[PDB]
């Protein structure tokens, strides 16, 4: 429940296979957990705080 | 694609596999249950009538 | 026609694998249907079974079309085919 | 599953006796095989597991944050001060015979978690249940007794295998299957046919 | 780059030769300039190999290019496997891609190609020309439900009238 | 929804028999006896008191798999004698040695004061 | 089912080759100069130094159910130390003037080299290797 | 279904537990791992589908692979770390473990095989216990680069008549190798003979390591004094060595390989030597190391790891890369708010320099994080991409069969080749030998 | 020097030897005629196409190249005589045996 | 030589999910990336009002422990109060084979 | 919600002495390690177990009901 | 046959009945527990 | 002479002893024998009149089922499945019941001594719920708030502890042998050396430390155990033993009898 509450979703489609956005980008450093995030589609894309 | 080449199947089942180092290469275990959902139509002949009348 | 005369056959002798599975499963088929069965059974009631005793004594009536890809078809009896496994 | 992304299914369940018991008579709970650590890198497993021990000896709950000063050699020597190998090794003896197993076996307490996927709710079985009005079919779904899909791949494997019959059968008896008539000059399914 | 010569002895020996690479496709004039060994030039795309050599060309930088990508990771497969992939790839005249644009293309079974991405398109054009399908390609016996001629299905199984009397 | 029956593994089922011996055709004077609803506790003491015996040739505790609570013991003997008078040889040397064991145990206790 | 080798070897070297339990020692004969005898043995069981004479012989006679010997009665060759049961699996011709035979104890090698008077040995699943230090 | 194998007949047997249970080995064929997979079972309904499953597709029968036509299902991690164990030559099983093994295997004959020791007292090695799963008249008789009639080290296999002459068995002689045992096993005795041997070594292993025991722990991990200052010292050299290295490049001392731009020439050379540093740390950790660990030991064993697990547990997690090179400066030209502007060095481009056992600093968990990421993303698209490619050919090699006259033609009939692989044998029955007459001089040829 | 073929020569001729137990000291009851009549006949028995015509009999030919080769490089004469003990028996047991894995060997007719 | 600024303290850069992970650094990130999935499916107490709230489907374990070694982040998120997971003796061996 | 009545690992009875443990380490105030100690729990398993439970019947019980 | 969530107080209310407590506002109306047998095992 | 038993020391329910001339397959059995095989009597059956606690049936019922009981006597009591009885008779079954209810403001434990004994024992010491702790109250068992009515039916019935664990009547059976490693049945690993890695155990002292100038004894065999066994409080560490050599004699004599039998 707390993960939930602290999610965070990016607009793009979840389809595709654009690695780039995918990747965390050195800026998350404080601000995005590097390791919590879900696996598959999804993953890149819903960031949590 | 959705009701030709791929399409369900009645007599079938699925669940969850683990490991047993007690079965032999070609045979599998399978749930108690699964063996009693699924079922063969074995025709009755004269060789195994009286093993079709014990299951019965 | 198209059908080839017994001799001047260019099919493989040797019985296939996929060849002597559908033989088994036909004769299994019939045996479990009540067919005659040309071999003595020796206490023996599993349909694949005999169909495999059968096999290796040859005492399978059935036959094999060997089809070619432009329509001609070659017939071939269980007992003249050599089984190697 | 642990907490460091080891997701495991039980084997088999044995009672205590079968299960090998230390030089202390403790038998433990879980038994893990080795091959799970070197594949997947997971150090902080066994780390953990020491640390445990460690925290249980002493009775002091343990630290595990990620940058703690703290060391594995700092554990070892506090697990070692506790009467324990310092690496966490333990002596362990045999349930079925009582022989002392030949390489000692890592021990301790560690953390784990029951996730929510169970084979009770994760098994299903079909033999001609209901199927769909639209295509005659199994429905999906095992809570409505629905039935398995065979699959393209799974089509194109049986090809391969060679088994023709078991398609048809797959495809034809096990599925949906219908029987109808057309023309010989037409050969249009739209034909009249009174059976009674 | 040492390769694997003749020595007079009879055995192979390594030579260490010189060889270079370019990071372009234009074989057709590199192959031009004298002072190499047009003989033994290879260009990676193979596109460029059967316009300038020829369709066998094209299908042997082809398997090569199979070959050198599923080995890059270790992993080995069996050469009648590549043999049999670009050989599909290059029965028709040139090169048949492996996408709707290529083999989808092609005068095969109407049903067959249905079955690939193409699905309702294929069907018009079949209207439209009135193709005719002999349904022998699985596809065909798939939709059918009737038993494809693979393998167990290729042939058929009659009966004997003269041998089951005397087998009796 | 299916687990075994806890209680079936230490008891006797329907029409089942404690022991079942049969002879071994892979050497001369061997039988093997399947022990039903038995664990590795009385197997392995039964086999360790046969290997004791010097007539005793060959004995061997086997569990097919832990679902099932049975065992096989295969044992084999000298000529002229028979496997299954060493077995009950075995049983009571086990029986006297537990008996022994037991008194040992009370006198002990009785003797110490707590 | 008779003694078809016998000598006296003296240890060259022993090398544990990183097996605590067991160890390779090489040796040569104090009567012929070119025989010489390398085999793995089990220290545990059979301790064994540098620098010592050991009398090595090869015996025919101690399918076939081993047995105990279920009584102290039973006699057999067992006037040594160190009992060992073995295939021959090679023979091989060094300098058209030598013969070297190889000896398979349960995993345990031994390669034998000597002159042709060691003809005796032969390619057969029985052969039993008995050291008395 | 990825290929072929992922779908095979197997014998039922009822078992009074809600989890379907199948063999080690098949795991393999299947890329099962046991961690919640779930599995499919169907049932013929037929007498002519039940025997087509049992000819045509059963586990037997699909343990050669046409794919790289050799065992893709052999020994499984666990069997193949306790057959390794057991066949030491140092392995010595008492009498009474020995009887037990022997009775485990089912079609054990009766007779017992002698002791390889007799004077001091009843003893049975390793490989003499598990000559009696092998049937009688298999010969396999690999060398190994070092390997010779007295093979100090026990490597390489020589097994003759069923009997493991001598040889340490590993992934190469049991598991799935083209020259292994159970290739030629297979070949030799038939499906149903490889299969009983596999049920036979599985029970014997499985029975010993039972007895016998097994673990891995944190000490495996760890390395003495001497060998972790000795991986300083290296680690040491490599940073001096890459410093010296920009420090050449700033001043335009550097000559850039040609075609190659400067910057790309220096990020490739220092990747190169942090590589090599790292390689040599793993080296000299596995060196450190001795085969009572239990790490190396599985390692050695071959069910799995490698010399990169090692070294990244005990000496070195090395250089992370993504998209196939150093971290980018995500920041103005910095990787991290915790380094300045042009920051080059490794500890601030993604290397790594403490092993998992010491742990990682905040930059290096950071790097490691979004090295893991990169992969995570690669395998995700990577899948799609590949089970996309596999449809497609799928489609495209659908109708492609092989017909009696020996000729492969699609439904058209059109002749895609005249001989099946240029041979018209089976793949299965392909096997790697060698050419004696390409090989050899010409006066070896002559004699 | 190490491709693909259908069937291990090295097996069958170890699994003769162990059968038939060659001693290395009896001299070799084979023939040198006769050892090339029997390597000639194992080479025309394998077939792979079955035709009475030039075109089969040149695409039979043409296919099982590769192994006559290798038939030839492993049954040699030196090899036979020098490398190997095989006799009369054991000789005619391999030439058998390696026949029929390879005719074994052939691909199925119908497979996918 | 300057720091303008500094952290107060690294391990604070997880999320809720990975401080819940016992020395992230000392394992490999996509494990961490596994366990801070999987953490989301564990079952134990969510609420201490399970009783009267009327979820869809709610899993309660039956005798919730806290971990012996827990990060100092989980205080903050009150994971000893309501863990989800039980302390038990682990064995790193191959047994049976199971 | 309550303390085990038996540890899991052994089998030992262990809810015996929650109250006693919870009274050492209030009235006492005594460290964890030496009020198990005092209890009479030699083995981890138990120490574990009183150690790492915890009371959420008294949180369950502050509600009306 | 009925119980409040907060009064906790019987209410044995009957069909074409409102669902309402009688003593407050509140109407969850909880019911109590059958009457019937109940046996569990610690099994 | 036979096996005989040396008592290191005693206590009410913890005994350490050593067990000499005794085989090592023996010592297992009897440890197992103990461990599973001895008959106990616990918490089977719970029947629930009127529970509101915040608890649920089950789980109070299985917190029941682990409650140690008096078992003594248990020898004199009959398995029900044995007995020709319809259901739970007194002959074969114990019966207790739970009542408890809440008040004011002061939370209503439930404890062990709660329970009360309803059967008629016939004078047998047997199902009295086992108190060890200080204070006297108990295994806690639940907590009742203030209009929260606890009130259920307990049978308890003969059992070994294979069926369940609840019966169990010992929780830890410390067994070891061969402290100094003199038959070399475990290879210690060790790091730099085996002897500063792993400490020596407890029984060494009783054991003389090997000397590296004698050989290695390939004929000595597992002797000298060292048991210690620790009973849960339902029968005393001695009975708990005694128990367990006569549950194992019972089963050897049944051996015997089938095979005269058959
Ligand atoms: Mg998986
Ligand atoms: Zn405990
Ligand atoms: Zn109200
Ligand atoms: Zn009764």
């Amino acid at each position: 429940t707390l993960s939930h509450l602290r999610r965070t979703n990016t607009p793009i489609g979840r389809d595709g296979k654009l690695a780039k956005p995918r990747q965390l980008h050195n800026t998350h450093w404080g601000l995005v957990c590097p390791a919590e995030t879900p696996e598959g589609q999804a993953c890149g894309l819903v960031k949590n705080l | 694609r959705g009701n030709l080449m791929g399409k369900r199947v009645d007599f079938s089942a699925r669940t969850v596999i683990s490991g047993d180092p007690n079965l032999e290469l070609d045979q599998v275990g399978v749930p108690k249950s699964i063996a009693k959902t699924l079922t063969y139509p074995e025709v009755v002949t004269p060789y195994n009538i009286d093993r079709l009348t014990q299951l019965v | 026609e198209k059908a080839i005369p017994k001799d001047q056959r260019a099919t493989t002798p040797y019985m296939t694998k996929y060849e002597r599975a559908r033989i088994l499963g036909t004769r299994a088929l019939q045996i479990s249907m009540n067919a005659p069965v040309f071999v003595d059974l020796e206490g023996e009631t599993d349909p694949l079974r005999i169909a495999m005793k059968e096999l290796a004594e040859k005492k399978i009536p059935l036959v094999i079309r060997r089809y070619l890809p432009d329509g001609s078809f070659e017939d071939w009896s269980v007992e003249e085919l050599i089984v190697d496994l | 599953a642990s907490r460091h992304g080891q997701k495991g299914t039980i084997g088999i369940t044995y009672r205590r006796e079968d299960m090998p018991f230390t030089a202390e008579g403790i038998v433990p709970d879980l038994i893990i095989n080795p091959h799970a650590i070197p594949s997947r890198m997971t150090v902080a497993h066994l780390i953990e597991c020491l640390l445990s021990k460690v925290a249980a000896l002493s009775g002091n709950e343990g630290d595990a944050s990620p940058f703690t000063d703290i060391t594995v050699e700092g554990i070892s020597k506090l697990l070692r001060e506790h009467g324990y190998q310092s690496r966490g090794f333990e002596v362990m003896y045999n349930g079925h015979t009582g022989k002392k197993l030949m390489a000692q076996i890592f021990f301790g307490p560690t953390y784990y978690q029951r996730l929510r996927h169970m084979v009770d709710d994760k098994i299903h079985a079909r033999a001609r249940g209901p199927m769909q009005v639209l295509t005659r079919q199994p429905v999906e779904g095992r809570s409505r007794d629905g039935g398995l899909r065979f699959g393209e791949m799974e089509r194109d494997c049986m090809i391969a295998h060679g088994a023709a019959s078991f398609l048809k059968e797959r495809l034809m008896e096990a599925s949906d299957a219908f029987r109808v008539h057309i023309c010989g000059i037409c050969g249009l399914m739209t034909v009249i046919a009174k059976l009674n | 780059y040492d390769r694997k010569v003749p020595s007079p002895t009879g055995e192979y020996v390594k030579e260490p030769e010189w060889v270079l690479e370019t990071d372009g496709v234009n074989l057709s004039e590199v192959m031009t300039v004298p002072g190499i060994d047009p003989t033994r030039i290879y260009t990676n795309s193979f596109i460029d190999i059967m316009e300038v050599l020829g369709i066998e060309a094209g299908r042997a930088a082809l398997y090569k290019e199979v070959y050198n990508v599923i080995a890059s990771d270790g992993s080995y497969v069996n050469y009648r496997h590549m043999a049999l992939l670009v050989d599909v790839m290059t029965t028709q005249g040139g090169l048949t891609s492996v996408t709707r644009h290529g083999f989808n293309r092609s005068n095969t079974g109407a049903l067959m190609r249905c079955s690939f991405e193409e699905t309702v398109e294929i069907l018009f054009e079949a209207g439209a020309s009135a193709e005719l399908d002999d349904c022998r390609g699985v596809s065909e016996n798939v939709i059918l439900g009737q038993m494809a001629p693979i393998g167990t299905g290729a042939f058929d199984v009659m009966i004997d009238e003269e041998s089951l009397v005397k087998y009796m | 929804m299916n687990a075994p029956d806890r209680f079936e593994l230490f008891l006797l089922g329907e029409g089942e028999s404690k022991l079942k011996i049969d002879p071994d055709t892979k050497a001369p004077n061997a039988v093997v006896i399947t022990f039903e609803k038995e664990d590795h506790t009385l197997g392995n003491l039964i086999r360790a008191e046969l290997l004791n015996d010097r007539k005793v040739l060959f004995a061997a505790y086997k569990v097919e798999h832990p679902f099932f609570a049975r065992f096989k013991l295969r044992i084999q003997t000298t000529e002229g004698y028979d496997p299954k008078d060493a077995l009950k040889n075995a049983c009571n040397s086990i029986i006297n040695k537990l008996g022994a064991l037991k008194t040992n145990f009370e006198t002990e206790w009785n003797l110490q004061t707590l | 089912s008779n003694t078809l080798f016998d000598d006296i070897f003296q240890v060259s070297e022993v090398d544990p080759g990183r097996y605590n339990k067991v160890c390779r020692i090489e040796a040569a004969s104090t009567t012929q100069d070119q025989c010489k005898l390398t085999l793995d043995i089990n220290v545990e069981l059979f301790p064994v130094a540098a620098q010592d004479s050991l009398t090595v012989t090869i015996a025919s006679s101690l399918t076939r159910s081993w047995r105990p010997p279920q009584a102290g009665d039973r006699s057999l060759a067992d006037d040594y130390d160190y009992v060992m049961y073995g295939t021959a699996y090679k023979f091989e011709e060094v300098s058209k003037d030598l013969i070297a035979v190889y000896y398979s104890f349960g995993g345990l090698l031994m390669r034998l080299e000597g002159n042709y008077r060691n003809l005796n040995n032969l390619k057969q699943e029985n052969a039993y290797l008995l050291i008395r230090r | 279904s990825l290929h072929k194998m992922s779908m095979m007949a197997h014998r039922v047997k009822v078992i009074p537990y809600s989890t379907f249970r199948l063999n080690l080995s098949v795991t393999s064929p299947y890329n099962a791992d046991f961690d919640g997979d779930e599995m499919n079972l169907h049932v013929p309904q037929s007498e002519e589908t039940r025997a087509e499953l049992s000819q045509l597709c059963a586990v037997p029968l699909q343990i050669v692979s046409p794919q790289s036509n050799k065992p893709c299902m052999g020994i499984v991690q666990d069997t193949l770390c306790g057959i390794r164990k057991l066949t030491l030559r140092d392995t010595f099983i008492e009498l009474d473990q020995v009887l037990n093994m022997l009775y485990w295997v089912p079609d054990w004959d009766g007779v017992i095989p002698t002791p390889a020791i007799i004077k001091p007292k009843p003893l049975w090695s390793g490989k003499q216990i598990l000559s009696v799963a092998i049937p009688n008249g298999i010969h396999l008789q690999r060398f190994d680069e070092g390997t010779t009639l007295l093979s100090p080290k026990d490597n390489g296999m020589l097994i003759i008549d069923g009997q493991i002459i001598f040889g340490v068995v590993e992934k190469k002689t049991v598991g799935s190798s083209n020259g292994g045992l159970i290739h030629v096993v297979t070949r030799e005795k038939g499906p149903q003979v490889c299969a009983k041997l596999f049920g036979n070594i599985q029970k014997v292993v499985n029975f010993w390591l039972l007895h016998n025991g097994f673990s891995t722990g944190i000490g495996d991990t760890i390395a003495d004094g001497p060998t972790m200052r000795e991986i300083t010292e290296t680690i040491a050299e490599a940073k001096k060595k890459v410093l010296d290295v920009t420090k050449e490049a700033q001043a335009n001392l550097l000559t850039a390989k040609h075609g190659m731009t400067l910057r790309e020439s220096f990020e490739d050379n220092v990747v190169r030597f942090l590589n090599e540093a790292r390689d040599k740390a793993g080296r000299l950790a596995e060196v450190n190391l001795k085969d009572l660990n239990n790490v190396k030991q599985m390692v050695m064993a071959g069910s799995k790891g490698s010399f990169i697990n090692i070294a990244q547990m005990s000496a070195c997690v090395g250089q992370q890369s993504v998209e196939g090179k150093r971290i980018a400066f995500g920041f103005v030209d910095r990787t991290l708010p915790h380094f300045s502007k042009d920051d080059y060095s490794p500890e601030s481009k993604g290397f790594v320099e403490n092993s998992y056992l010491r742990g990682l600093t905040p930059q290096e968990f950071f790097f490691h994080a979004m090295g893991g990421r990169e992969g995570l993303i690669d395998t995700a698209v990577k899948t799609a991409e590949t089970g996309y490619i596999q449809r497609r050919l799928v489609k495209a090699l659908e109708d492609i069969m092989v017909h009696y006259d020996n000729t492969t033609r699609n439904s058209l009939g059109n002749v895609i080749q005249f001989i099946y692989g240029e041979d018209g044998m089976d793949a299965a029955h392909i096997e790697k030998q060698s050419l004696d007459t390409i090989g050899g001089s010409d006066a070896a040829f002559e004699k | 020097a190490n491709w693909p073929l259908p069937v291990n020569i090295r097996r069958i001729i170890q699994n003769a030897q162990q059968t038939f137990h060659i001693d290395h000291t009896k001299p070799s009851d084979l023939t040198i005629k006769d050892i090339v009549l029997g390597v000639k006949d194992l080479q025309e028995n394998l077939l792979v196409l079955r035709g009475k015509n030039e075109i089969i009999q040149n695409a039979q030919r043409d296919a099982v190249t590769l192994f006559c080769c290798l038939l030839r490089s492993r049954l040699a004469t030196r090899r036979v005589l020098q490398e190997y003990r095989l006799t009369k028996q054991a000789f005619d047991w391999v030439l058998s045996n390696i026949e029929a894995q390879f005719l074994r060997s052939v691909v199925h007719p119908g497979e996918m | 030589t300057t720091f303008t600024h500094c952290e107060i303290h690294p391990s604070m850069i997880l999320g809720v999910a990975a401080s819940i992970i016992p020395f992230p650094d000392h394992n490999q990130s996509p494990r961490n990336t596994y366990q801070s999935a999987m953490g989301k499916q564990a079952m134990g107490v969510f609420l201490t009002n399970y009783n009267v709230r009327m979820d869809t489907m709610a899993n309660i374990l039956y005798y919730p422990q806290k971990p012996l070694g827990t990060t100092r982040a989980m205080e903050y998120l009150k994971f000893r109060e309501l863990p989800a997971g039980q302390n038990a003796i682990v064995a790193i061996a191959c047994y049976s084979g199971y | 919600m309550i303390v085990p009545v038996r540890c899991f690992s052994c089998g030992k009875v262990v809810g015996d002495k929650w109250e006693s443990y919870l009274n050492l380490l209030q009235e006492d105030e005594l460290d964890e390690g030496t009020a198990l100690s005092r209890l009479g729990l030699k083995r981890y398993c138990c120490r574990r177990m009183i150690l790492t439970h915890v009371d959420l019947i008294e949180k369950f019980l502050r509600y009306n009901p | 046959k009925y119980i409040c969530a907060e009064c906790s107080s019987k209410l044995s209310l009957s069909r074409t009945d409102a669902v309402r407590c009688k003593d407050c506002g509140h109407r969850i109306l909880l019911k109590a527990r059958t009457k019937r047998l109940v046996q569990f095992e610690a099994r | 002479e036979g096996p005989q038993v040396k008592i290191r020391e005693a206590s009410k329910d913890n005994v350490d002893f050593i067990l000499s001339n005794v085989d090592l397959a023996m010592a297992n059995s009897l440890r197992r024998v103990m461990i599973a095989e001895i008959p106990t009597l616990a918490i089977d059956s719970v029947e629930v009149e009127t529970n509101t606690t915040v608890l649920a049936d089950e789980f109070i019922a299985h917190r029941l089922g682990l409650i140690p009981l008096q078992s003594m006597d248990i020898e004199q009591l009959e398995y029900s499945r044995d007995c020709f009885c319809e259901d739970h008779c007194d002959k074969c079954s114990v019966v207790l019941t739970l009542q408890a209810f809440g008040e004011s403001e002061s939370t209503t434990n439930v404890y062990s001594k709660d329970l009360v004994i309803v059967s008629n024992l016939m004078g047998r010491n047997i199902g009295h719920p086992i108190i060890q702790d200080k204070e006297g109250n108990g295994v806690l068992i639940c907590k009742l708030r203030k209009g929260q009515e606890l009130k259920l039916t307990c049978v308890a019935k003969k059992g070994i502890a294979k069926e369940h664990a609840k019966w169990g009547p010992a929780a830890a059976i410390e067994f070891e042998y061969d402290p100094w490693n003199k038959l070399k049945h475990t290879d210690y690993w060790y790091e730099q050396d085996s002897a500063k890695e792993w400490p020596q155990s407890k029984n060494c002292e009783y054991e003389d430390p090997p000397n590296e100038g004698d050989p290695f004894d390939y004929k000595a065999q597992a002797d000298t155990f060292y048991m210690n066994v620790e009973s849960v409080g339902s029968i005393p560490v001695d009975q708990v033993v005694v128990r367990g050599i006569d549950t194992l004699q019972k089963k050897v004599a049944s051996i015997l009898l089938a095979l005269t039998q058959m």
